[PDB]
C-alpha cells in the first residue's frame, strides 16, 4: 500500500500536524491512546496509509517532529492527543534561530538535520510502498523555512523517484508576523521550486475572512483556522484511502496539474461551510458544493483568480454522487466563465470522486487550483525583498552566519523569472 | 530549556530589581523563602521554571540573578529585607566606597577588585544553564557606577561568551530632570563602547514615567516604589514568551534580528497599557484595539521623544491575557491607516508580533489594577537622535571650559577621550539621518 | 549586431549494423539541399542548410573532411573571436551518428574542436607580438544526470570520486561553476592532453547501439583575452578584449525499446531525453523571439540551458552542428533532427565584442 511521511517543522506546523491527526483520528476511529474503538473496517482497511501499527492493536502515525527547540516541545505532548505520538520521533536541538534563515540552514539545522534525516529513513525502511512526503511549515520564518527546505532537498537526492508535498503558510501581502519575511521566504522559493513536485499556498488573511464571513465566527484563532488546512489535507487523500467510483492519488493530481515543471504552487479551498444556522437554510447538491468551490473568497491563498486565469484544477468530491452532475459541473463552469480559462488546455480541469464521506457530512469536496493569480503574491514578496536588499537594511544579520550577496541575488532573479513564466501564458490567445 | 541571566548594577537597577524579582515570584506563586507551598498544595507544575529560577533538592528555588553597587547601604536592605533568604548570599558587595558620579573609578581605579568576581560568579551561573543564554544588565546612564561598570562587564562578556544575546534595560538621562551635573559626560563616554558590545540596549526616563503616573494612574506623589513596577511588569511582558506557553511565543534573540536593522542603531523605547486605577479599571472594555492606538500615542511614550519629528524603523508587541490574534490584525492594519504615522519606506513589513497567555499579575501594595490582557510595546525609530542631540550639546558647553574635568583626569582618564565619545555620538546621529531618509533610484 | 547562427549539417553513412541487418538509404543530398524519402514512398521531406556536406559518400561533389568542415563551419567563428565575439558551437543528433567523431572526432580523424584549437593556437602565433599580447585559458566539463563534474580533475581515490559541483549566476556575466578548474593554455599540444584526460574521465559506456556512447554532455570552454595599446600617448596598452569559444558535445534520444537496458542506465537515458528536450524548447521560442515574438525562455528549467543561456543566445556569433544517418532504421531519428536543425537557422542573438573597458574611459571616450 502506498504510504507517506508526515514532517512537522516550526511553531505553525506543529500546531497544523497537530490539529491534523486530531481529525484522522476521527477519520479512522482512533483513541488518544492509539487504539481502535471504531465501527468499520474501513477505518482499517487502508490505516497503514498513514500509521504504523504496534503490539496490542496499537497504531502508531507515521509523524515527525524536528524543531522542537523545546518551547512548543511541551505544547504538544501535553496536549489531549500528544501521547500517540513516538517519543523517539520528537527530534530538537536549542537556541532557535531567531528566524534568521541561516541558522536554519546553515548552522544549527545542520547539526540536526542529520538525526531526523535518520529518523526519516527508518519510517522509509519500514514501509512496504512509499509514495511520497507531506511536510508542514511556513516561509517567512526561520525553522519553519530554512530547516525546511534543507530537509526537503536532502530527501529529495534519497528518495528523487517519490513525491515531495508541502502544505506551506505563505507570507502576508498585509498583515506580517515577522518583519524579514521576504527575507526568510524569497530564499525559501528558490529552494522551494527546485525541489519539489507540488506546494499548497496558504495565506492567513484569507483565512481570517473566510472563517469571519461565510462561519460568521467573531473570535476564531489559530486553533480553528488550522481545522481547515488539516481538512484539505485530508481530502487531497481521501481516494487513496478510501474507494470510490472514480479513484485519484497524489501522482494522478500533479501529472493533470503540473504542464511545466516549475509552475507547481496552488490555490486550495474546501466546502461546505454554513455557520450552523443556515444548515437549515440550504441543501446539499453538486452545483451547490461547485459554486463555493470556484467561489472567489473561498480561495485561502489570497490571490483573486479574477485578474488571472487558471491552467488546470482538480475537483475532489467525497460522498455518494452522481457522476453525470458532477461531470455536467465542470463543464458549465469551462462554458460561462471560460476567460478566466486557457484556450491551449483545452479542458482545464479534471475531476476525482471517493464514495465515503466524512464524520458527519453526507457529502464533501476539495478544491486543488493552478492559476496566475499567484503572479500577484510573488511580486510582493519581490517587491518588498528589492526595498530592502538595496539597502541593506536587515542583511547584517544573516552575512554573520555565512551568507553572502549572490545568494539573496540568486533568488531574486528566479522568482521574478517564475513571475514572468506565469505571465506568458497570462494574456488569452 | 531557555536560560537568561538577570544583573543589576548600581542603585537605579538593584531598587528595580528588587520589584522584577518580587513579581517574578508572586507571577509563579513563589514565597520569599524560595518555598512552595502552592507546589505542595497542586503537587505539580514546572512554574518555577529554569528561566530565571534554579532549584535544590529541597525545594527551595533560586533566582539567577546577581548584583552589585559598590554601595552596601542598598544591598544591605536585601540581606535584611524580606527577600534576604531567597537570593545567593554570594551578592557582591564590596562597596568599600562608591564611584560618585565618575565614570573613571566604575570602570578603571575601583573597577578592579570587583569585577574578577562577577565574572567568576556569572561562570558558575552559566554552568548551570543547560539551554538558551541571554543577559539582562540593569542600569543608569549617566551614573558613576551604573556606566562605568557596565562599560567593563559587556566588554567582559562579549569575550568569555560573545555568541550571546546582551541585553540592557537603561535609565537614559532626562533633558530637564537631573540628579546630577554628570549625567551628560557620564553618559557619552558610556555609548563609545557599549555601541560595538551590546545589540539591544533598551532605553526609559524617569520625566516619562513620572508624568505618566500623574495622567493615567491618578497618582499625585510617585516615587521609585510606584515606578520600578511598571519597568518590571514590561520586562515581564518581554520574558514572559519564555516562561508560558502562547500562540505566538517570542525568544530574546527573535527581537534582535529584527529590530535592529543595521548594528549600530539597537537603541529602542518602550511602552504598555498601565492606564488603570481601581476606579478608571471600569468603564472601558481595554480591547485590542484600544491599546494599540495608545502604544502610539505620544504621551505614553516611556521616553521624552517626540515620534512625529522622526520615522518608525521597525516595531513588536507583545500580548498578554485573553486575546485573539485576528484583532490584532485589523488593529496592525488600523496603525498602517492612519497617516501621522510615518514609516520608513524600507519596512512595508515593519511589524513584528508576539503573543502569549499568560495575564499580567498584580503586586498587592500596588496600583495597577487587573485585567483580562495587556501589551507591551517595542521600537526603534529615528526621533531619539534629538535627544542624542540634547546630551552632545550640554556636553559641548561645559567640556568646552573643561569643567569638572580634572576630577576625572585625576583619576587618570585622558582628555582625548571625551572628544572621542564625541566624535562617536556625532557620527551616530549622522548615521540616523542617512537611514532616515528616504530612498532613491 | 542582432545576427543569426550558422546551421550545419552532415549525413554520415550507414554501418556493420545495416550491413547485418540491411537498412536502406533514404537520405539523400543534392550537392548541400537535404532530402529524405518516406520508406512509404508517399512523401519526400527537403530541408535547406547554411551548409551541408554528403560524407554518404567520398566521391559526389558536397564531400567534406573534418576540417573541409572547419574551414566552412568554425574558422568563421575563430575569425570573430580575434575580432572579439564570444562564440559557439553545439552539436545534436542521435547515437552513432559520429556526433562526437565529428566535433571531437577520435585519434586518427580528430574534430572541429581539435582542428579550431590547433587552428586557434597558430593564429596567436601570427600576432606573437608586444602589440597585442595574448592569454588563453580553458576549461572542460560535463553533464550527468543533471549533475556536473569537473573533466580535468585527476579524481582522487575512492568508491566515489564524481565530485558534484554547482552553478551561481553572476548578475552581469551570467551562470558559471564553482571550482571549475580552468587552466591556462600554452598551446594546442596542451589543449590536446587536457582533452584527452577529460574525454578518457568522462562517464561513457558501450552499449546495444554503439560500442562507445556519449552517455553524458561535454562542455569544452576557451578564453581568449588579447590586451591591444589604446590611442594615448599615455598608458598605451590599457585595452583588452576578450572572447569565451564555447563547444558543445551533446548526447542522443537513446529511445529505450531499442536501447533496452535496464537501472542506471535507463536513468542516464531519461535524464538525457529531458535535458535535450528542454533545450528543444528553448531552441523554439528563440526562433520564435527571432520572429519578433514576446516570449519567457524557460534557461532554468535544467542545468545545461541556464549554463549555455549566453551561448544559445545572449551574445555570441553561434552556430550548431546536426549528425544525421542514412538508413531507414532511424529515419524518424533523422527527421527530427532535420526539423530541429532548419528551425535552428531561424534564431538569432546580439554579438559583440567583450572589451571590458571597466575602469578605463576608453568605452566613454568612445
Ligand atoms: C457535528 C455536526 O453535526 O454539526 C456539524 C456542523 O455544524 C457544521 C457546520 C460543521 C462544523 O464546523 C465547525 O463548527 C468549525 C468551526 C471552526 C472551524 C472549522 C469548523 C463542525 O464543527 C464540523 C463537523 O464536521 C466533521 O465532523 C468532520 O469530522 C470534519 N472535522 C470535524 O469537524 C472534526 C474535528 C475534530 C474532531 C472530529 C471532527 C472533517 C473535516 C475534514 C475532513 C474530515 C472531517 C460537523 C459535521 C459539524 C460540526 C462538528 C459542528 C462544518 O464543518 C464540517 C467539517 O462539518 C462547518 O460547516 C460544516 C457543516 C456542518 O454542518
Ligand atoms: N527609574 C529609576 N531610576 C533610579 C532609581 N534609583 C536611582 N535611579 C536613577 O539613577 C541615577 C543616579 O545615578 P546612579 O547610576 O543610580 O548611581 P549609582 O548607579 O548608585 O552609581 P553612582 O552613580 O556611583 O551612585 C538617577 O538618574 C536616578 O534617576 C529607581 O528606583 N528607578
Ligand atoms: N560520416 C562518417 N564517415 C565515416 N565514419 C563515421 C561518420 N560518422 C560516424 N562515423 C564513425 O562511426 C562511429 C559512430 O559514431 P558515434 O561516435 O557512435 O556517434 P556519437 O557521436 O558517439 N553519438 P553519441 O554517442 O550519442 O554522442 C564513430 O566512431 C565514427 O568514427
Ligand atoms: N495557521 C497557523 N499559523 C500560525 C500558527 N502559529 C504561527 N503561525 C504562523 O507562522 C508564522 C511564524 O513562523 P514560525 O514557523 O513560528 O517561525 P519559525 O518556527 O521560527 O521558523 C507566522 O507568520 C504565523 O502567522 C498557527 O497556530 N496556525
Ligand atoms: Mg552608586
Ligand atoms: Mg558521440
Amino acid at each position: 500500500m502506498r504510504e507517506i511521511v508526515h514532517i512537522q517543522a516550526g511553531q505553525c506546523g506543529n500546531q497544523i500536524g497537530a490539529k491534523f491527526w486530531e481529525v484522522i483520528s476521527d477519520e479512522h476511529g482512533i483513541d488518544p491512546t492509539g487504539s481502535y474503538h471504531g465501527d468499520s473496517d474501513l477505518q482499517l482497511e487502508r490505516i497503514n496509509v498513514y500509521y504504523n501499527e504496534a503490539t496490542g492493536n496499537k497504531y502508531v502515525p507515521r509523524a515527525i517532529l524536528v524543531d522542537l527547540e523545546p518551547g512548543t516541545m511541551d505544547s504538544v505532548r501535553s496536549g489531549p492527543f500528544g501521547q500517540i505520538f513516538r517519543p523517539d520521533n520528537f527530534v530538537f536541538g536549542q537556541s532557535g534561530a531567531g528566524n534568521n534563515w541561516a541558522k536554519g540552514h546553515y548552522t544549527e539545522g545542520a547539526e540536526l538535520v542529520d538525526s531526523v534525516l535518520d529518523v526519516v529513513r527508518k519510517e522509509s525502511e519500514s514501509c512496504d510502498c512509499l509514495q511520497g512526503f507531506q511536510l508542514t511549515h511556513s516561509l517567512g520564518g526561520g525553522t519553519g523555512s530554512g530547516m525546511g527546505t534543507l530537509l526537503i532537498s536532502k530527501i529529495r537526492e534519497e528518495y528523487p523517484d517519490r513525491i515531495m508535498n508541502t502544505f506551506s503558510v505563505m507570507p502576508s501581502p498585509k498583515v506580517s508576523d515577522t518583519v524579514v519575511e521576504p527575507y526568510n521566504a524569497t530564499l525559501s522559493v528558490h529552494q522551494l521550486v527546485e525541489n519539489t513536485d507540488e506546494t499548497y499556498c496558504i495565506d492567513n488573511e484569507a483565512l481570517y475572512d473566510i472563517c469571519f464571513r461565510t462561519l460568521k465566527l467573531t473570535t476564531p484563532t489559530y486553533g480553528d483556522l488550522n481545522h481547515l488546512v488539516s481538512a484539505t489535507m485530508s481530502g487531497v487523500t481521501t481516494c487513496l484511502r478510501f474507494p470510490g467510483q472514480l479513484n485519484a492519488d497524489l501522482r494522478k493530481l500533479a501529472v493533470n496539474m503540473v504542464p511545466f515543471p516549475r509552475l507547481h504552487f496552488f490555490m486550495p479551498g474546501f466546502a461546505p461551510l454554513t455557520s450552523r444556522g443556515s444548515q437549515q437554510y440550504r441543501a446539499l447538491t453538486v452545483p451547490e458544493l461547485t459554486q463555493q468551490m470556484f467561489d472567489s473568497k473561498n480561495m485561502m491563498a489570497a490571490c483573486d483568480p479574477r485578474h488571472g486565469r487558471y491552467l488546470t484544477v482538480a475537483a475532489i468530491f467525497r460522498g455518494r454522487m452522481s457522476m453525470k452532475e458532477v461531470d455536467e459541473q465542470m463543464l458549465n463552469v469551462q462554458n460561462k466563465n471560460s476567460s478566466y480559462f486557457v484556450e491551449w488546455i483545452p479542458n482545464n480541469v479534471k475531476t476525482a470522486v471517493c464514495d465515503i464521506p466524512p464524520r458527519g457530512l453526507k457529502m464533501s469536496a476539495t478544491f486543488i487550483g493552478n492559476s496566475t493569480a499567484i503572479q500577484e503574491l510573488f511580486k510582493r514578496i519581490s517587491e518588498q525583498f528589492t526595498a530592502m536588499f538595496r539597502r541593506k537594511a536587515f542583511l547584517h544579520w544573516y552575512t554573520g552566519e555565512g551568507m553572502d550577496e549572490m545568494e539573496f541575488t540568486e533568488a531574486e532573479s528566479n522568482m521574478n523569472d517564475l513571475v514572468s513564466e506565469y505571465q506568458q501564458y497570462q494574456d488569452a490567445t | 530549556m531557555r536560560e537568561c541571566i538577570s544583573i543589576h548594577v548600581g542603585q537605579a537597577g538593584v531598587q528595580i530589581g528588587n520589584a522584577c524579582w518580587e513579581l517574578y515570584c508572586l507571577e509563579h506563586g513563589i514565597q520569599p523563602d524560595g518555598q512552595m507551598p502552592s507546589d505542595k498544595t497542586i503537587g505539580g507544575g514546572d512554574d518555577s521554571f529554569n528561566t530565571f529560577f534554579s532549584e535544590t533538592g529541597a525545594g527551595k528555588h533560586v533566582p539567577r540573578a546577581v548584583f552589585v553597587d559598590l554601595e552596601p547601604t542598598v544591598i544591605d536592605e536585601v540581606r535584611t529585607g524580606t527577600y534576604r533568604q531567597l537570593f545567593h548570599p554570594e551578592q557582591l558587595i564590596t562597596g568599600k566606597e562608591d564611584a560618585a558620579n565618575n565614570y573613571a573609578r566604575g570602570h578603571y581605579t575601583i573597577g578592579k577588585e570587583i569585577i574578577d568576581l562577577v565574572l567568576d560568579r556569572i561562570r558558575k551561573l552559566a554552568d548551570q544553564c543547560t539551554g538558551l543564554q541571554g543577559f539582562l544588565v540593569f542600569h543608569s546612564f549617566g551614573g558613576g557606577t551604573g556606566s562605568g561598570f557596565t562599560s567593563l562587564l559587556m566588554e567582559r562578556l562579549s569575550v568569555d561568551y560573545g555568541k550571546k544575546s546582551k541585553l540592557e534595560f537603561s535609565i537614559y538621562p532626562a533633558p530637564q530632570v537631573s540628579t546630577a551635573v554628570v549625567e551628560p559626560y557620564n553618559s557619552i563616554l558610556t555609548t563609545h563602547t557599549t555601541l560595538e558590545h551590546s545589540d539591544c540596549a533598551f532605553m526609559v526616563d524617569n520625566e516619562a514615567i513620572y508624568d505618566i503616573c500623574r495622567r493615567n494612574l491618578d497618582i499625585e506623589r510617585p516615587t521609585y516604589t510606584n515606578l520600578n513596577r511598571l519597568i518590571s511588569q514590561i520586562v515581564s511582558s518581554i520574558t514572559a514568551s519564555l516562561r508560558f506557553d502562547g500562540a505566538l511565543n517570542v525568544d530574546l534573540t527573535e527581537f534582535q534580528t529584527n529590530l535592529v536593522p543595521y548594528p549600530r542603531i539597537h537603541f529602542p523605547l518602550a511602552t504598555y497599557a498601565p492606564v488603570i486605577s481601581a476606579e478608571k479599571a471600569y468603564h472601558e472594555q481595554l480591547s485590542v484595539a484600544e491599546i494599540t492606538n495608545a502604544c502610539f500615542e505620544p504621551a505614553n511614550q516611556m521616553v521624552k521623544c517626540d515620534p512625529r519629528h522622526g520615522k518608525y524603523m521597525a516595531c513588536c508587541l507583545l500580548y498578554r491575557g485573553d486575546v485573539v490574534p485576528k484583532d490584532v490584525n485589523a488593529a496592525i492594519a488600523t496603525i498602517k491607516t492612519k497617516r501621522s504615522i510615518q514609516f520608513v519606506d524600507w519596512c512595508p513589513t515593519g511589524f513584528k508580533v508576539g503573543i502569549n497567555y499568560q495575564p499580567p499579575t498584580v503586586v498587592p501594595g500596588g496600583d495597577l489594577a487587573k485585567v483580562q490582557r495587556a501589551v507591551c510595546m517595542l521600537s526603534n525609530t529615528t526621533a531619539i537622535a534629538e535627544a542624542w542631540a540634547r546630551l552632545d550639546h550640554k556636553f559641548d558647553l561645559m567640556y568646552a571650559k573643561r569643567a569638572f574635568v580634572h576630577w576625572y583626569v585625576g583619576e587618570g582618564m585622558e582628555e582625548g577621550e571625551f572628544s572621542e565619545a564625541r566624535e562617536d555620538m556625532a557620527a551616530l546621529e549622522k548615521d540616523y539621518e542617512e537611514v532616515g531618509v528616504d530612498s532613491v533610484e | 549586431f542582432n545576427s543569426q547562427v550558422t546551421v550545419a549539417v552532415r549525413v554520415r553513412p550507414f554501418s556493420k549494423r545495416e550491413k547485418t541487418e540491411k537498412a536502406s538509404q533514404v537520405v539523400f543530398t543534392n550537392g548541400e539541399e537535404i532530402t529524405v524519402e518516406h520508406p512509404d514512398m508517399k512523401q519526400v521531406y527537403s530541408f535547406i542548410y547554411d551548409v551541408s556536406f554528403w560524407s554518404f559518400d567520398e566521391c559526389h561533389p558536397g564531400y567534406a573532411s573534418q576540417t573541409t568542415v572547419y574551414e566552412t563551419l568554425a574558422a568563421p567563428l575563430l575569425d570573430r573571436a580575434f575580432e572579439g565575439y564570444n562564440t559557439c558551437l553545439f552539436a545534436y543528433g542521435q547515437t552513432g551518428s559520429g556526433k562526437s567523431y565529428t566535433m571531437m572526432g577520435l585519434n586518427e580523424e580528430p574534430g572541429i574542436i581539435p582542428r579550431f584549437c590547433e587552428d586557434l593556437f597558430a593564429q596567436i602565433a601570427k600576432k606573437q607580438t608586444s602589440e597585442v599580447s595574448y592569454h588563453l585559458e580553458m576549461s572542460f566539463f560535463e553533464v550527468y544526470n543533471e549533475k556536473i563534474h569537473d573533466l580535468l580533475v585527476c579524481k582522487g581515490e575512492n568508491g566515489q570520486r564524481k565530485q558534484p559541483l554547482r552553478a551561481r549566476e553572476h548578475p552581469v556575466s551570467g551562470p558559471y561553476v564553482e571550482g571549475l578548474s580552468m587552466n591556462v593554455v600554452s598551446s594546442y599540444s596542451d589543449i590536446q592532453s587536457w582533452l584527452e584526460l577529460g574525454n578518457k574521465q568522462r562517464a561513457t559506456a558501450a552499449t546495444g547501439m554503439n560500442d562507445k556512447s556519449s552517455r553524458s554532455h561535454s562542455v569544452f570552454t576557451l578564453v581568449m583575452t588579447q590586451t591591444k595599446t589604446e590611442v594615448v600617448e599615455g598608458e598605451e596598452h590599457d585595452h583588452r578584449i576578450t572572447s569565451r569559444i564555447n563547444l558543445v558535445d551533446l548526447a542522443g534520444s537513446e529511445r529505450c525499446s531499442t536501447a533496452h537496458s535496464s537501472g542506471q542506465r535507463l536513468k542516464e537515458g531519461v535524464s538525457i531525453n529531458k535535458s535535450l528536450l528542454t533545450l528543444g524548447k528553448v531552441i523554439s521560442a528563440l526562433s520564435e523571439q527571432a520572429n519578433g515574438k514576446r516570449v519567457f525562455i524557460p534557461y532554468r528549467e535544467s542545468t545545461l540551458t541556464w549554463l549555455l543561456k549566453e551561448s544559445l543566445g545572449g551574445n555570441s556569433k553561434t552556430a550548431m552542428i546536426a549528425t544525421v544517418s542514412p538508413a531507414a532504421s532511424n529515419i524518424e531519428e533523422t527527421l527530427s533532427t532535420l526539423r530541429y536543425a532548419t528551425q535552428a537557422r531561424l534564431i538569432v542573438n546580439i554579438a559583440k565584442v567583450n572589451e571590458d573597458m571597466n575602469a578605463k574611459l576608453i568605452r566613454e571616450l568612445k
